[PDB]
């Protein structure tokens, strides 16, 4: 029954291994992402949360018809 | 929500009117043209977040 | 506005009850006058002497009920000699909610009302203790 | 005899062939989780002069 | 005592009763434009007042 | 903020008020909106002509224009109204409660 | 009315909405907004009757009153910052005043009056309309102005929705009004979400469109405007019936079907901040929503009701016109779940 | 373990294109043959679980369980196969249809090894059992049975929903592995206390608890017999296999929020117990009996010992079977006189002797009879709860005496006396019907053969 | 909000130039497959609505449902893959860019730190 159906008990403990580096890197990768979102959303220094902001290319650089603008 | 249509194809469709230092007829400048174009140089590219404070 | 809620929570959990109680009602007849206006605006009283009548009687009932509340509730958390407990919420909760029966004369209303607030207030005090926000900030 | 036979009874292969197939798609499934594949601190022995990987 | 009436009563008889009488109350309105622009300009004033306030 | 500010903002809260209590004709409800219509030319008016914005000055002609469209609209409905009815009475618009 | 005129309307109300999502200046999305009623009003007013006059008349009324909030919180705007563009909206009480014109052109609580109301005065097809395609254009200036969004007031106007929504649908009788219920509570759970994702947002709003389409062309195979006239489907058409209560088993938010994926994902956004305890209210409240939908399907669908003599003449006719991308509509409404990830391609 | 999730998804098309007289015996042959292949998880490590891929596993407390689901489906087949006779060839496919659907989410449910998919499929599995009562069942009861059965069971799964993606953010997994690993405990706060009430009361309602069990008599009653069946045997299992999973997270709280549903499950016990003496509906009388045994296994969850932990796990599968069991005698006698009062049909041991063993047996097993795995999973739990405290003997014993009670009452009542005299329609019992009697009976005796395959990873 | 407005975006590309750069879905994509289910499902759907045999009415239908589901998936993956990628990028150059917001703490053995045991009794 054991040669027939079933492995030996080396390869489900090294699965068991590899599945649970597998877990806890996407737990740490869960909870970095929280800290990472939560501070680019309090600062706006990051790539996210980047409002838009009216663009310095439309403003008129030319004489104004008056000096003081 | 915002499809910017304007941005991707370059056509000014109302950005035009959308500030006061911003081509006017006849070279008319606004009653706050400085204060604003110095405002607008100051926050450009930063992000609403940063520029507000 | 809030700034009722601020007269009532500036004053301490156990001291001057009298205090506590004057700030309660006057939420509860906040609360009742917003009622009655929405009630007259839905369902109007066919006549103006019955319309009065219907915004003093929730206005009162309204009042009544905080007052209650909170003059219980104080006098519970100082009595006991412990603040910052649910039980004193509860007991003034309770108390607003058996004026409620009375008010509508009716014991499976008051019995249903004391339970339901007395349940509620705990809540909200637990929630004061502990940070719970109904409307959170948004920070991520 | 063969033709309306297969006809009527070839919905009788469906749940063998679905079997079948979840074995492989197990055997590819437990092909990707071999990072720690002799790695092991209780497992870890040296291979055969003859085969490459301790288990399949 | 128990079963048929008053574990029947507190959960799902109590909240039925709540939500139909809720629902009475919410639903059975006039269907005039009347007192639902009352109805808005109570909600605005409302709004303007708490909210707008608190800023 | 300048005292006529203050009371051009008070025209259109008392025009939004107005619109938003029917006493019985759909007429005085239009007419309100329109009042809505003229408070905001005006306030757009003076903030445009007090800080020299010279390209505004459009804006409030176009919104002139878009106010005729939903009086025209208003309008044609309350004739419907009316020819259901006789009256424009906002009373007999119940159908709907049921 | 001439076919060339119904697309000219239609396309007219479509062009107002575009207009709205792809303007930068406020004038223009006003100028959106107006072209969109303008175009609107005559479409509800298609097949004439005093009861479609009166949806009309009550439906502009209300989108006249928004109107005008929405030019006078612009103007204020203005005037405390000389900007004409749709950004963070530097004054309070203009941002105010816009949240309640926005709320009242979307009917959320306490400005849902109108809704059930033109819903129930209007065709299947405008209704479809007025309840898919109308809650673009509000919901992307929403979108777009949620960094200053007064969080207490839009949530409490997005919890008083979802309550009022599932109160007031389990009184009613007729299928529109039913559905008019349904969108207001799922008004409320869309903007539930909006000062905190608008991906969310934008997510929650695309599975509610699809299921209201399959619901509307649904209810269009099967001429049913009442609970009593879709009781008889089932002696026509019993694969209309069963897959009309799948779908409103999707609609109530039960796992594995689509409609658990919106709600889900809000939850999960709303823990990812505090806001415990507003999560929890909405799910409870939405159990109402799902009452009434399988009251629906206990009449349309799990019984068969006694029927009419007349009905086999119906047997021997079958159906003239065939809505496309019903069979799509109604996948996409049961079986998407799975994909849920793909959830990543709306930001 | 797609070895046994694909056959299942191919027992579908293989059923809705077979022809119209051979859908039972494919769908038989082919739900036995699936349930030989799961046969294949009893093989258990002792030490950790059989990780087979990143989304399912499998350990000693859910394998019996998935062999209980497979070997259900045939059972629910064979005694189907009767009342639906008159049925379109469309809706008997509908019908199994509904039934495989179920029993591929109840294999997916017990395997899934992060909290949020179990929770997907555990509510999944609501769909198509409401379907299966409001559609096929008989009176006009049912559809209020379903009403009572989904908002009971969704009102206290939604807090669950919101604590588990709350977790998952406080954490950063819900994967069951990390959970056990990365274990903390749980402070005595007011959040914690209500964080453990979320956690816990779905599946206090699944079980069903003591006073939120008013859905149970209606849904089992006015359920067709194939729904009584997997609503007995396997669907109230899954509260204890998420209580059994969720509790590893709640301590140490529990030591004092357990105090009032331990409560609950003891003198609720005794109630539902009684109530059984004074039935005059014989399913009400089995689903009374299923109240009072999850009951008892409640208590051994709630205690939170190793030996509570087996006695609950051997508990969970002997009730399955012999709530199944009792379910399907009740429905032979149905069949019969179309009335579901006990006192209608009398004296039936004269006219059916085969059927009138088999309800011998069946009531043997109920009461608790040594040695089967019935009195082993009793036994365990109050051994724990003497334990736990000595006052419990009491209570325990009370219930082992009222049990003992009413199943003797039921069996005396409807096997013994005189038969009615009017009642002339009672057709000699037919070999489907004895089948699947010992189908049922066959299997409790050979696992008390060998017990330690059905007493968990705490073995 | 969070990724709407970022650096060098174009606004409606779907599909940006350095997409490329990232590992197409395969042909054999579960994903695919089940959007191919999905269009099976609306080809057999549109067979029972309009009254026809359902498995086996219209094959070149049926045959283009599937096909422009799977073709419409194929790049819904792509842009999720990307996106997602987008995602994990900026997070990591985040937290490289500030290293005082993560500092890596000191390592601590099970032999040093005391848990406090809770007995069950
Ligand atoms: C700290 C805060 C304190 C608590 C605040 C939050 C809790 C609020 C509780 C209020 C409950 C709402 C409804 C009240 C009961 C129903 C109305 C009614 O008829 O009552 C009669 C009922 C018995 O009379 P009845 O003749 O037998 O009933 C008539 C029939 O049953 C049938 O009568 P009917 O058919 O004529 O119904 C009336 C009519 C009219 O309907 C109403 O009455 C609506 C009233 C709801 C308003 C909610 C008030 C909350 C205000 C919060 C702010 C407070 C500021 C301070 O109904 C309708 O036509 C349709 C209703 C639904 C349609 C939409 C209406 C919703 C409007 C929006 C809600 C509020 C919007 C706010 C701003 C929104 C802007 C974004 O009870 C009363 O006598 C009235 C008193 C009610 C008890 C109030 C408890 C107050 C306790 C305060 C203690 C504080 C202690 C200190 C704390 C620290
Ligand atoms: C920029 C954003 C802001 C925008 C908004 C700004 C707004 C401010 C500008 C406003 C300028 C106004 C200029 C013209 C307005 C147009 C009015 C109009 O067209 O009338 C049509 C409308 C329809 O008339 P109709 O159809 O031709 O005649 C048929 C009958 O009217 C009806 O037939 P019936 O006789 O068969 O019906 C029975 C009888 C029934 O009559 C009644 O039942 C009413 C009696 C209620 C008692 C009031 C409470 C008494 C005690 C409260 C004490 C306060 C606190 C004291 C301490 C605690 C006390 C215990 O009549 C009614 O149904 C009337 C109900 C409606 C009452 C007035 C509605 C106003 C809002 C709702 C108030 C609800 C009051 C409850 C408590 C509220 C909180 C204090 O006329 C009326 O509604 C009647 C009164 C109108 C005259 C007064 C108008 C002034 C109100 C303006 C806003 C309120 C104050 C704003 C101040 C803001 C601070 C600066
Ligand atoms: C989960 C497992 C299973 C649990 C589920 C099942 C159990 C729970 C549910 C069942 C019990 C809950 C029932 C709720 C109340 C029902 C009333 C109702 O629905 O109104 C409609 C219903 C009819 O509506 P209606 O038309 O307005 O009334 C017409 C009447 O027919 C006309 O009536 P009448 O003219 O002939 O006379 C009226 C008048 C005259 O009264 C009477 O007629 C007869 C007297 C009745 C009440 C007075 C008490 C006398 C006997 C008690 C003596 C001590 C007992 C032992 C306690 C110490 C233990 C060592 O009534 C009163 O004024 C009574 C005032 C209330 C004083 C009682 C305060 C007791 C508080 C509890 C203290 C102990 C807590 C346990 C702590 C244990 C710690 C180890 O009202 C009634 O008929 C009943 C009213 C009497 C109230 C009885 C309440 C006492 C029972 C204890 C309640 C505690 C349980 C819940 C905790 C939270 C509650 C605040
Ligand atoms: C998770 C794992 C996978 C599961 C995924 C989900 C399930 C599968 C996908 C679902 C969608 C697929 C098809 C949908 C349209 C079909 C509708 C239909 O009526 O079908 C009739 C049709 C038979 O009718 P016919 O032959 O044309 O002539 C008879 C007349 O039409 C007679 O027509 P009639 O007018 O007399 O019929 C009247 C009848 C007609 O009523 C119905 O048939 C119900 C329609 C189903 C609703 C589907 C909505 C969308 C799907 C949502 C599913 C939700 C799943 C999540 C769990 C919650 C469950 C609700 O209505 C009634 O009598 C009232 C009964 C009320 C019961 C209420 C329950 C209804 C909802 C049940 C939904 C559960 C899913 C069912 C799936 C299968 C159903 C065919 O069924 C089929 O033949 C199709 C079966 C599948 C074909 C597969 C064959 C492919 C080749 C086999 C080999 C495989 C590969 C080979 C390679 C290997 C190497 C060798
Ligand atoms: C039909 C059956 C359904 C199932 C029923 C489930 C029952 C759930 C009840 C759970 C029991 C524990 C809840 C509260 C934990 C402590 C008990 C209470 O007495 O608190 C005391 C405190 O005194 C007061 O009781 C405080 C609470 C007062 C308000 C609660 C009363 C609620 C009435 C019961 C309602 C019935 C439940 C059903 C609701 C629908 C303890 O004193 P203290 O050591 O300092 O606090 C310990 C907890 N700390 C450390 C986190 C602070
Ligand atoms: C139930 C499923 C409902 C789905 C609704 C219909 C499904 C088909 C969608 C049709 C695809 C074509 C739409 C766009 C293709 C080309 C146009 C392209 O340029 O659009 C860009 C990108 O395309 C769209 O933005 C994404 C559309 C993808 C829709 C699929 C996601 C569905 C949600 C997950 C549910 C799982 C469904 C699985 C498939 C059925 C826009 O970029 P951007 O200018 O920056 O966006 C501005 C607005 N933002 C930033 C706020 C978003
Ligand atoms: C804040 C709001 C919280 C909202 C809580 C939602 C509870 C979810 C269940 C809602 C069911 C409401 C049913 C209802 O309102 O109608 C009562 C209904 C009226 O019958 P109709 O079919 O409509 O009319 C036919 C005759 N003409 O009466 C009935 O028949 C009852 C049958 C169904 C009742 C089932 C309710 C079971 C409740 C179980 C517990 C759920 C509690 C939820 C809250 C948890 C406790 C804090
Ligand atoms: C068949 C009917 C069954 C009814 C079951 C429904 C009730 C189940 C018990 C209540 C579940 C609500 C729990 C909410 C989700 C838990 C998440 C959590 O615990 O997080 C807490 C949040 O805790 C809460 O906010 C809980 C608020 C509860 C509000 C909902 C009230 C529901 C009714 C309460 C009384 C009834 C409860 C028991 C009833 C049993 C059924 C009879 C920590 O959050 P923070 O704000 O960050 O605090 C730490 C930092 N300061």
């Amino acid at each position: 029954i054991a040669r027939t159906f079933y492995d030996g008990p080396e390869k489900n403990y090294e699965k068991t291994m590899a599945i649970l580096q597998i877990e806890a890197e996407k737990a740490e990768l869960r909870l970095k992402e929280l800290e990472v979102r939560r501070l680019m959303r309090a600062r706006g220094d990051g790539p996210w949360y980047q409002y838009p902001t009216i663009d310095k290319a439309l403003i008129d650089h030319s004489p104004k018809t008056t000096p003081d603008n | 929500p915002f499809f910017d249509v304007q941005k991707r194809l370059g056509l000014d469709l109302d950005r035009w009117m959308t500030i006061q230092s911003a081509e006017q007829p006849h070279k008319i400048p606004g009653r706050c043209h400085a204060f604003e174009k110095e405002w607008i140089e100051c926050a450009h590219g930063i992000g609403g977040i940063r520029a507000e404070k | 506005a809030k700034t009722l809620l601020h007269k009532y929570s500036d004053i301490p959990e156990g001291t001057e009850c009298h205090r506590k109680a004057y700030a309660s009602t006057s939420i509860g007849g906040a609360t009742g006058l917003i009622v009655s206006a929405y009630s007259i605006a839905l369902k109007p009283p066919a006549s103006f002497l019955e319309g009065v009548a219907r915004t003093g009687r929730y206005t009162f009932t309204s009042a009544a009920i905080g007052a209650i509340f909170g003059l219980t509730s104080c006098i519970s958390a100082q009595v006991r000699e412990k603040p910052d407990d649910p039980l004193n919420y509860f007991i003034g909760g309770c108390a607003g909610g058996l004026t409620l029966g009375a008010r509508t004369r009716s014991y499976g209303i008051g019995a249903a009302a004391c339970a339901y607030m007395g349940l509620t207030a705990a809540l909200v005090k637990m929630g004061q203790l502990e940070g719970w926000q109904v409307f959170a900030e948004p920070k991520v | 005899n063969v033709l309306q036979i297969v006809r009527d009874h070839w919905v009788h292969i469906l749940v063998p062939v679905g079997f079948v197939f979840g074995c492989y798609l197990d055997r590819r499934s437990d092909e990707k989780l071999t990072a720690f594949r002799n790695k092991s601190l209780l497992f870890k022995r040296e291979l055969r002069p003859n085969e490459e990987v301790t288990w399949k | 005592l128990l079963d048929l009436i008053w574990l029947e009563t507190i959960l799902p008889k109590t909240t039925s009763f709540i939500q139909m009488k809720m629902s009475i109350m919410v639903s059975n309105q006039k269907g005039l434009i009347k007192l639902y622009f009352l109805s808005f300009l109570i909600t605005i004033m409302i709004s303007m007042t708490l909210f707008n306030y608190h800023e | 903020m300048p005292l006529v500010y203050m009371n051009i903002i008070m025209a259109f809260a008392i025009a939004l008020a107005g619109l938003l209590m029917y006493r019985s004709h759909l007429m005085s409800s239009l007419l309100c909106l329109e009042g809505m219509m003229l408070s905001l030319f005006i306030m757009s008016t003076l903030i445009i002509l007090n800080t020299h914005f010279t390209l505004a000055n459009m804006m409030p002609i176009i919104l002139l224009v878009f106010a005729a469209c939903e009086a025209a609209l208003g309008l044609s409905l309350l004739v419907m109204v009316s020819n259901t009815y006789g009256t424009d009475y906002v009373q007999n618009l119940n159908l709907l409660q049921c | 009315m001439n076919p060339i005129i119904y697309t000219t309307l239609i396309m007219t109300v479509m062009s107002g909405t575009m207009l709205v999502m792809i303007s930068s200046h406020w004038l223009l999305i006003w100028i959106g907004f107006e072209m969109n009623l303008l175009a609107m009003i005559p479409v509800l007013m298609k097949n004439f009757n005093p009861r479609a006059t009166e949806a009309a008349t009550k439906y502009f009324l209300t989108q006249a009153t928004a109107s005008m909030m929405l030019m006078m919180a612009i103007i204020i705007n203005l005037l405390y910052s000389g900007q004409w563009t749709i950004t963070k909206m530097f004054n309070p009480v203009a941002m105010t005043m816009m949240t309640m014109a926005l709320a009242m052109k979307l009917g959320l609580s306490p400005f849902h009056f109108w809704v059930p109301e033109v819903t129930q005065g209007i065709s299947l097809q405008a209704g479809l309309l007025l309840l898919t395609w109308q809650k673009l254009a509000p919901l992307s200036v929403l979108c777009q102005i949620s960094q200053s969004i007064n969080p207490n007031l839009m949530l409490t106007m997005a919890m008083l929705s979802i309550l009022i929504g599932g109160w007031g649908g389990l009184n009613q009788t007729q299928l529109r009004k039913i559905m008019a219920y349904s969108s207001i509570a799922h008004m409320g759970w869309m903007t539930a979400v909006l000062p905190y994702n608008t991906t969310m947002t934008i997510l929650n709003l695309l599975i509610y469109i699809t299921m209201t389409l399959a619901m509307f062309m649904l209810l269009i195979h099967s001429s049913a405007t009442t609970t009593l006239s879709l009781s008889h489907t089932w002696n026509k058409m019993p694969v209309i019936t069963s897959l009309m209560m799948v779908t409103l088993l999707s609609m109530g938010g039960l796992p594995p079907l689509s409609g658990f994926m919106p709600k889900w994902m809000i939850i999960q956004e709303m823990t990812k901040n505090e806001s415990i305890i507003m999560p929890t209210l909405m799910a409870m409240t939405a159990l109402l929503n799902l009452y009434f939908y399988m009251r629906l399907a206990y009449s349309s669908s799990l019984t068969m009701f006694p029927s009419t003599n007349n009905m086999k003449m119906k047997w021997q006719f079958e159906h003239t016109k065939q809505m496309k991308l019903l069979p799509t509509m109604i996948v996409l409404s049961t079986l998407v779940l799975p994909m849920t990830p793909a959830l990543s391609s709306l930001n | 373990m797609l070895k046994i999730i694909i056959p299942t998804t191919m027992l579908l098309p293989m059923t809705w294109m077979s022809k119209h007289n051979m859908i039972w015996i494919n769908a038989t042959v082919h739900s036995l043959l699936i349930s030989l292949i799961s046969l294949s998880l009893l093989n258990q490590l002792g030490e950790n679980s059989l990780n087979f891929s990143l989304t399912f596993f499998s350990d000693s407390l859910s394998a019996p369980l998935l062999v209980l689901t497979t070997w259900l489906l045939p059972l629910m087949l064979m005694a189907s196969q009767s009342h639906l006779s008159k049925e379109t060839t469309t809706r008997k496919k509908l019908y199994i249809t509904m039934l495989i659907l179920l029993q591929l989410f109840l294999i997916m449910t017990f395997t899934a090894t992060e909290l949020i998919l179990f929770y997907i499929l555990f509510e999944a599995t609501l769909v198509p059992t409401l379907i299966i009562i409001t559609r096929w069942g008989n009176q006009t009861e049912r559809l209020n049975a379903g009403l009572y059965f989904l908002f009971y069971t969704l009102a206290g799964s939604l807090p669950l929903l919101v604590a588990l993606v709350y977790i998952q953010n406080t954490t950063g997994s819900l994967n069951f592995l990390i959970i056990h690993y990365w274990s903390h405990p749980l402070s005595n706060s007011w959040s914690n206390i209500f964080m453990w009430l979320a956690c816990i009361m779905a599946f206090m309602v699944k079980m069903p608890l003591y006073g939120l069990h008013l859905w149970l008599p209606k849904a089992h009653v006015e359920a067709p017999i194939a729904g009584s069946m997997v609503l007995a045997a396997v669907l109230l299992k899954l509260g204890g296999y998420g209580m059994m999973r969720i509790t590893t997270i709640l301590n140490p709280l529990t030591n004092y929020m357990a105090y009032p549903f331990l409560m609950l499950s003891m003198w609720g016990m005794i109630m539902t117990s009684s109530i059984c003496l004074r039935q005059t509906d014989l399913k009400s009388l089995i689903a009374y009996s299923s109240v009072s045994h999850m009951a008892l296994v409640i208590v051994a969850i709630m205690i939170q010992t190793p030996w509570s932990f087996m006695g609950a796990t051997a508990l969970m599968i002997a009730h399955g079977l012999t709530s199944s069991m009792l379910f399907c005698l009740a429905n032979t006698n149905y069949e019969r006189v179309h009335s579901r009062t006990m006192i209608l049909a009398r004296g039936l041991q004269t006219l059916l002797p085969l059927m009138a063993t088999w309800w011998l047996v069946a009531s043997l097993t109920n009461l608790a009879l040594p040695p089967s795995i019935n009195l082993i999973g009793e036994l365990f739990i109050i051994t724990a709860s003497f334990s736990w405290s000595n006052i419990t003997i009491i209570l325990m014993g009370m219930n082992m005496m009222i049990t003992a009670l009413y199943s003797l009452y039921m069996l005396i009542t409807t096997q013994r006396g005189k038969y009615t005299h009017h009642i002339n329609n009672i057709k000699p019992s037919f070999t489907r019907e004895n089948a699947l009697m010992a189908l049922h009976i066959l299997p409790l005796l050979l696992l008390t053969l060998n017990p330690k395959m059905i007493l968990g990873p705490l073995y | 909000t969070m990724m709407s407005g970022r650096p060098g975006r174009v606004p409606l590309q779907f599909l940006p130039n350095e997409a490329r750069s990232l590992p197409p879905p395969k042909l054999t994509d579960p994903r695919l497959v089940y959007m191919g289910f999905l269009g099976y499902c609306s080809g057999l759907i549109d067979n029972a609505i309009r009254r026809r045999p359902v498995v086996s009415a219209g094959l070149h239908r049926q045959l283009l449902y599937v096909t422009s589901f799977v073709f419409f998936g194929y790049y819904l993956l792509k842009r999720q893959d990307y996106m997602y990628a987008l995602r994990d990028h900026d997070m990591f150059a985040y937290v490289k860019s500030h290293p005082e917001d993560f500092p890596e703490k000191d390592k601590k053995t099970y032999g040093e730190i005391l848990e406090e045991f809770h007995p069950v009794r």
